[PDB]
DNA sequence: CTGGAGGAGTTTTCGCCATGCTCAGACTGGCGAGTTCGCG
């Protein structure tokens, strides 16, 4: 699995309407944002999640292209497989002496899981097999102006267990986000990747994943949700040739001239891409 | 925060107008049963354009009995109708809620300066 | 008093440890305790079948107490112990100028089952601007019922009461943030407890 | 319980004239609106109870089209009927801890139910069923325009209580909205249909119940409302191929050319739809 | 060439509980006083 050989940085933006892009378990349900000043947010888990699903979709299982956090699986399950498959015993939170090397069980699981192979992953447990950093971070999702998220009370006339009180009505209430904008970042490293495999071909897939994304996730909550551009840059060079935050400079977002009020659609917002330097490519068709 | 005679926001001079009206046939006719506060707010604060040219021709009927008497208190109202309405220009046909509430504020500004000393 | 039914059961794991936390330290409360509570206020409606003839209250002093400490910690602004008469903040005008709204009204229709707390307390509160206007047109109903009764009860003094008050207002606000919420309902509050306290 | 093999979109209109659509029931019961600019707001969830009451009248209770009665039931009762049926006893909190028969509710369930297999639920109660998705999905409706709704007042004869005010005896208050015209959204999906079975003959009858939604819903509040217009998009294989908000970008709504202000007819607005992607295929004679 | 061993690295034995409800009203309260310009 040949890996690849320069360092990658992407830029993605993408929209959401009269919709809960990211529920917060704490605060009832309500949306997460800032405290401070209003704007939203999402945590880099709730992509890899959609991510997760988008291949397992479009894969269905295929040989080498399994995924290790499944539906409510058991994971130390999971580990005994590879010292099955390598054929040796294991031990009580202890890894194999090195005479059958426990490189043995983590190249037979890096070599046939798609997001251990991706993300990384924790495998101490009482089964251990080791760890993994995983070659592709990203981090939180910010809007570009404040958010302003209001709630709505609706009824059933049903009840559920024996409401013997009462036959009778119940209410309960929602909460969603008219309009907002959102942004993100993330990275490729090529010497992580040389000790994993993670080659072309994934990162081909990768790029498919990013841009079909959403239209799968549909539901009774999330509203409308769409992706609107995205900007690649890549290094000419197994090592970087310029800062990361000068990259993320190029790009620029701002209000249409003659938008006024609030905002209520991407046509609102003008976007620009700057010049790059010399050691780096920027390709935006995507 | 107290009356601003300067605002000039369209809601804010309507309210301004309407308590001077109150005001004119309280004094006009002391002790009414009813007085146009119950009988028109509702109905001005929506739709302006509809009954502010009923109560002007009530104004100027108010106004006569003042003027035919001693009592000299009576071109005061008819130079604040005349200050207050220089500044607008027509009747909006209908408001939206913030313009009613900006008009309430307006009426109760104006209301509380006429008590002073 | 924050359970989603007034039941140990319902206790919230993060608030148990950071409130005891805090406690002993003197750090900042959790985040999350002020929508708890604005929450359990904002849903609650009791109604008059409760052994107790007269209503229940539903901000109660446990939770003005809580609001209270929340922001004088975390947000550092300033709140008094008792009703000030100076303060001249928006979100505090509004909450004193409801309880006067709600006086009023109680006093002209005795025994009423739906009052203006039973319809309007979470939309006031989240966007003043799109119902004041209904509030203040009904006031007038309210108060002119007083004025004809032979004795006039009352009704100079909340007239009185709203003209002073509103002096110091400009103009309603569209939307509010969460502070500016618990401000309003330390507003309510305070004013509340002026009344009926003559005698 | 053959699943439909292509993925769909469409887009449905109507209009009110002197009624409530829909009522707030936290802001005394005026019509939902956006607080920011003014536009009128209809939740999906009416939409889906005036579908199921049409299916309900029109079938009256066919094998395989109940329609999980929601007045004044209570749901437990009814998953009990699942749990006995498949002969097994249910838990206090869980499902059957045995993976064939802990499907084998679910799949009666899904079955028997015309709108779990439709919509979805959640039935993870005292008595555990499972949870569902829903191939089908709406979002909120959203008016054209501002609107500005106009209150009355009324009056009546008599009082319902002891009351001594002793002729005259009481008023009260209505809101309506003179006119207004909203617009609606939606998907379906073909992964999840070959899951639940959704199947074709399903598909016709919801096109049935969209079109003749509303003439069974008179009332004293509602007024008169009627639908216009309904387009149709069909993906040609399992997948989409293009994204869905080019698609509603297809369809635009503009004033005729005799404006003259106020808006109080349908005639008063302009329809037209573009040219589809060739991988599209768009049927509007519906 | 073999030894003894000092030091580096790995394995074994150690001993092995607890915290406890509560509970209710007020009150009733009257603003102030005002004047318009003027030819060919």
């Amino acid at each position: 699995m040949t890996a690849i050989a320069n360092r990658y940085e992407f830029v993605l933006l993408f929209d959401v309407e009269n919709g809960n892009p990211n529920g917060d378990p704490d605060a009832g349900n309500m949306p997460r944002i800032d405290p401070e000043t209003g704007h939203g947010l999402v945590t880099d888990v709730c992509l890899k999640r959609k991510i997760r699903n988008h291949v397992a979709l479009t894969k269905e299982g295929a040989e080498r292209f399994n995924i290790y956090i499944q539906e409510k699986a058991i994971l130390n399950e999971t580990h005994e497989r590879a010292y099955t498959a390598c054929d040796l015993k294991p031990e009580p939170k202890k890894l194999p002496k090195k005479v059958e090397d426990a490189k043995r069980v983590t190249d037979w699981m890096c070599t046939n899981f798609y997001d251990i192979r991706t993300f990384g992953a924790v495998m101490t447990t009482e089964v251990n097999c080791g760890q993994v950093r995983g070659p592709v971070q990203m981090a939180f999702a910010r809007s570009v102006e404040p958010v302003v998220p209001q709630e709505v009370s609706i009824t059933r006339m049903a009840v559920t267990t024996k409401a013997e009180a009462e036959d009778n009505r119940t209410m309960g209430r929602k909460h969603i986000v008219p309009y907002g904008l959102y942004v993100a970042h993330g990275f490729i490293s090529a010497p992580l990747a040389e000790k994993t495999g993670f080659s072309d071909e994934d990162l081909t897939l990768f790029w498919d994943a990013l841009v079909n994304m959403f239209e799968h996730d549909r539901s009774a909550a999330r509203g409308l949700m769409s992706s609107r551009k995205l900007i690649v840059f890549k290094h000419q060079n197994r090592l970087g040739n310029a800062p990361a935050h000068k990259l993320f400079d190029l790009v620029k977002v701002s209000r249409a001239e003659g938008s006024s009020g609030p905002a209520r659609s991407f046509a609102d917002y003008a976007v620009t891409v700057g010049q790059a330097p010399e050691g780096v490519e920027v390709k935006e068709m995507l | 925060v107290s009356l601003d005679p300067a605002r000039t926001d369209r809601p804010y001079l309507l309210g301004r107008l309407f308590a001077v009206l109150e005001k004119a046939q309280e004094d006009a006719v002391p002790g009414a049963n009813a007085t146009i506060k119950d009988r028109y707010l509702a109905s001005a604060s929506a739709n302006p354009g509809q009954v502010f040219h009923m109560l002007l021709k009530n104004a100027s009927n108010h106004t006569a009995k003042l003027r035919k008497d001693p009592e000299r208190k009576a071109i005061h109202y008819e130079i604040m109708m005349q200050e207050i309405i220089d500044n607008i220009s027509d009747f909006p046909v209908t408001m939206s809620s913030d313009e009613q509430g900006l008009f309430m504020i307006g009426y109760y500004h104006q209301r509380k300066a006429l008590f002073t000393k | 008093q924050t359970a989603v039914l007034n039941k140990t059961e319902n206790i919230s794991p993060v608030l148990a440890g950071g409130l005891f936390r805090a406690m002993l330290t003197g750090g900042p409360y959790p985040q999350s305790l002020l929508p708890a509570v604005l929450g359990r206020i904002r849903a609650e409606h009791a109604r008059p079948e409760d052994k107790s003839r007269y209503r229940l209250e539903v901000v109660t002093y446990y939770r003005a107490a809580l609001i209270k400490a929340y922001l004088i910690r975390n947000r550092k602004l300033e709140v008094p112990v008792s009703l000030d008469p100076a303060r001249t903040d928006r979100p505090y005008l509004l909450g004193r100028l409801f309880a006067v709204l709600e006086k009023a009204q109680e006093d002209a229709v005795p025994g009423a089952n739906a009052t203006i707390k039973d319809r309007y307390l979470a939309s006031a509160s989240a966007n003043p601007g799109q119902v004041f206007h209904m509030l203040l047109k009904n006031a007038s109903n309210h108060t002119a019922k007083l004025r004809k009764d032979p004795e006039r009860k009352s009704a100079i003094h909340y007239e009185i009461m709203m003209q002073e008050i509103i002096d110091n207002i400009s103009d309603f606000p569209v939307t509010m943030s969460s502070d500016e919420q618990g401000l309003f309902m330390i507003g309510y509050y305070h004013q509340r407890k002026a009344l009926f306290t003559k005698k």
